């Protein structure tokens, strides 16, 4: 595994005796990025005391207030925006009073 | 009474209090405005972002709280200015109403 | 409108708050200043060295 | 009868124009208060810092203490006796520097319409005392927790 | 690295914020030499926007601190701030001025 | 992007719409209401549109 360069990852094999059995049990770490997924042929995997597993990417925040103050501006200055619905309206209201 | 297990067992408790050694609320709709802020400045002279049940003041984690209680209090304050222009908007048309 | 404007002005300014743009960039110093020793091509990520 | 209905509409003309300005007067004052909620907090934001001495909590707190005070003098503020926040029973001091209030819950009103009524006064209670629907209390413990394996 | 060409930018957007401050303060505030609501003045899209975007912009973080105030760890701590304590100074005029 | 109480902010004018429609309906106009049919004496609804 240590040999592919699985980026940020590599692989140690550890023991187990415990309960009165005999056992070789397995461990590894990365960085949470993405997702750790696996295909292997799931008998083998059984005889290597293992399955498919997976824990999932989990990123957390920097709350970047300024991009989404950014954003906050975005949709009032776009046509999302309500003062730009107001600005529509004082057209609608002219026109109204011309009519 | 016992037994009981590592769960709950169940047992009903008074009809009414008045007052008790209660947990803590320090935001609520109900508004309390200056109380609101004669609370801050008693954490703001100490320092206390938190309290503590043994701390002189056992319960007032004023600052921290604060700026909880005073966004919600804040927001009271918004919509009334939404229906105190609305009032104009409104009045506004009944003398243009009434001029026409 | 032409408050407006002013928004969408300093808008573009709060645009550039969201950005991490030069902060990655690099630059290198040298003690020449003609008939040169060498020159090095840096960017963003390059060792302060 | 005619002239009776202009005689009668030039009477709620008058009577919508002297309301309409203390509207404005009025919404420049309630949001001259937000200003003071927003000055208020601000000092607030850098008083958060942690180096600061005792005095320097009270460099800030005590601008912000003449803000509390001062807001409860533009609050119990009236116009020539016309306490701005008594509700529907405006002709009385409204606050006193404990929030506590001197005014009614109701909201005075003015009839313009075919018998309609125009109500738009603050109680200043309900300012102080109402509640919202957006919002939830609160609440947590005050005894705190460590691990006190030594 | 040489963050300063952005760093300069930052202070003259300092100043590109003091200018719609002003512009604010300008076209958005009263018209009392006709004890007037200005034109702007008053309207709802106005006050609500000014203020929610200003508390937009004043969001902030938690941060460590050698200390003698604040929540308080030993005589340094943990503490909750925002962009003006160690960046900005922020004025009662609104505008903001650079330390 | 608005709370609910922050979109019923907007519902203060749309209450007032919905009443200024209410009492322009109303209208007797000239003391007599055009809009209660041939019975211009009657006042038309109940201002909740009945």
């Amino acid at each position: 595994i240590n040999s592919k360069g699985i980026e940020g990852l590599k692989v140690k094999v550890e023991s187990y005796n415990q309960n009165n059995v005999t056992g070789f049990r397995l461990n590894f770490s990365g960085d949470g990025s993405s997702d750790f997924s696996i295909k292997g042929d799931a008998n083998i995997l059984k005889e290597l005391g293992l399955s498919d597993v997976n824990i999932t990417s989990k990123p957390i925040e920097g709350k970047g207030i300024f991009s989404k103050l950014k954003a906050t501006l975005q949709e009032m200055t776009g046509k999302d925006g309500s003062i730009t619905k107001y600005d529509e309206s004082l057209t609608n209201d002219i026109k109204s009073l011309n009519t | 009474a016992p037994p009981f297990t590592t769960t709950s067992t169940v047992q009903n408790g008074p009809n009414f209090s008045f007052s008790a050694n209660n947990s803590l609320t320090i935001d609520e709709p109900n508004v309390d405005i200056i109380k609101d802020l004669d609370s801050m400045i008693d954490a703001v002279l100490k320092g206390n972002m938190r309290a503590d049940s043994e701390s002189e003041n056992p319960r007032n984690t004023g600052m921290q709280g604060a700026l909880e209680r005073l966004d919600h209090l804040a927001d009271h304050v918004s919509k009334l200015n939404t229906t105190m222009g609305a009032y104009h908007n409104t009045i506004e048309g009944v003398n243009t109403r009434t001029s026409f | 409108t032409e408050i407006k404007t002013k928004l969408l002005s300093f808008q573009t300014a709060v645009s550039s708050l969201a950005d991490a743009t030069v902060f990655a960039k690099r630059k290198v110093v040298g003690s020449i200043s003609d008939n040169p020793p060498a020159s090095l091509t840096v960017n963003s990520g390059v060792a302060l060295q | 009868r005619l002239e009776y209905e202009i005689k009668t509409l030039e009477q709620v003309k008058e009577s919508t124009s002297r309301a309409q300005e203390m509207t404005q007067n009025s919404m420049k004052a309630l949001q001259d208060m937000v200003k003071l909620l927003e000055d208020f907090k601000v000092k607030v934001t850098q008083a958060a810092s942690d180096s600061n001495s005792q005095t320097s909590r009270e460099a800030i707190a005590k601008e912000l203490e003449r803000i509390k005070e001062s807001i409860v003098q533009l609050a119990n503020t009236s116009v020539n006796g016309q306490y701005l926040f008594a509700g529907s029973q405006v002709a009385n001091k409204p606050f006193d520097s404990n929030g506590n209030y001197y005014g009614d819950k109701n909201n005075i009103n003015v009839v313009t319409g075919a018998g309609t009524e125009s109500p738009y006064n603050i109680p200043g209670w309900d300012l102080f005392f109402k509640a919202d629907g957006d919002y939830k209390k609160q609440i947590s413990t005050n005894v705190s927790f460590t691990d006190n394996r030594w | 690295q040489d963050f300063e060409g952005v760093t300069k930018a930052m202070q003259d957007l300092v100043d590109a914020y003091n200018d719609l401050v002003t512009n604010l303060n300008a076209a958005t505030d009263y018209n009392s030499e006709t004890g007037t609501k200005g034109t702007l003045q008053g309207i709802s899209e106005v006050n609500s926007i000014r203020s929610s975007i200003l508390a937009d912009l004043f969001d902030s973080q938690v941060v460590d601190g050698t200390t003698e105030d604040a929540n308080g760890n030993k005589v340094n701590t943990k503490v909750m701030l925002s962009m003006q304590d160690f960046g900005l100074s922020l004025n009662d005029a609104g505008t903001l001025s650079f330390d």
